[PDB]
């Protein structure tokens, strides 16, 4: 399934951006009214399997109150990762990542 | 519990980053709002902005605010509620408290003036030493 990113950001990513179910950072983040992120796709997945409640703190939580965090979004798009290829120094920006490894040396 | 009184500029412990400034008043969010656009605001700068121009652009993307994508950042408020402040006894006292505790600490706070528990007693008196007021040094015994 789809979980998170998996790339060894630059600095380490600070724990609020850290999504609580897959353990990684958010991936099209979204918040509850109680004020927890997940991923989208996690989120909704637990929704599906564990019912209406926030994992966290087990507040009532239903799949239409979940707002886009297209804050968080931004800033973790804009931390800065490791590009994971054997050999390969390359430190980029989150949001460019595939960019750069589209045409990277080590693959 | 945990809310603060916007009115009061206080001194960070650390440095106030900028993502926990509203994009309008450019002080701390008080009641955050978090926007289609990906923009935080004050609860009351959102409707101050709101009562504006019809359409409530956004100051930095002018995005048009579409109401139906707004949301209160409830998690964004928690993180600021967290945020360490000096005490308003400035050198006197060394705590640092979080801002969503600082009203409830000022009541308990060693070196806050505590007026005395007198008829007149006009004295200035420290929460500290109001009990060493009545102790000799105050009018009464
Ligand atoms: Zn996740
Ligand atoms: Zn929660
Ligand atoms: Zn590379
Ligand atoms: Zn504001
Ligand atoms: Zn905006
Ligand atoms: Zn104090
Ligand atoms: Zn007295």
């Amino acid at each position: 399934e789809i979980q998170g990113y998996d790339v060894e950001f630059d600095p380490p990513l600070e724990s609020k951006y850290e999504c609580p179910i897959c353990l990684m950072a958010l991936r099209e983040a979204v918040q509850t009214p109680c004020g927890h992120r997940f991923c989208k796709a996690c989120i909704i997945k637990s929704i599906r399997d564990a019912g209406h409640k926030c994992p966290v703190d087990n507040e009532i939580l239903l799949e239409n109150q979940l707002f886009p965090d297209n804050f968080a979004k931004r800033e973790i798009l804009s931390l800065m990762v490791k590009c994971p290829n054997e050999g390969c120094l390359h430190k980029m920006e989150l949001r460019h990542l595939e960019d750069h490894q589209a045409h990277c040396e080590f693959a | 519990s945990l809310d603060f009184e916007p009115s009061i500029e206080y001194q960070f412990v650390e440095r106030l980053e900028e993502r926990y400034k509203c994009a309008f008043c450019h002080s701390v969010l008080h009641n955050p709002h978090q926007t289609g656009c990906g923009h935080r605001f004050c609860q009351h700068c959102i409707l101050s902005l709101r009562e504006l121009n019809t359409v409530p652009i956004c100051p930095v993307d002018k995005e048009v605010i579409k109401s139906q994508e707004v949301f209160k950042d409830n998690c964004c408020k928690r993180e600021v509620l967290n945020l360490y402040v000096y005490c308003s006894n400035a050198p006197g006292c060394n705590a640092k408290v979080i801002l969503g505790r600082y009203q409830d600490h000022l009541q308990q706070c060693l070196f806050q003036p505590v007026q005395c528990s007198n008829e007149k007693c006009r004295e200035p008196v420290l929460r500290k030493d109001l009990k060493e007021h009545l102790s000799a040094s105050c009018q009464f015994r």
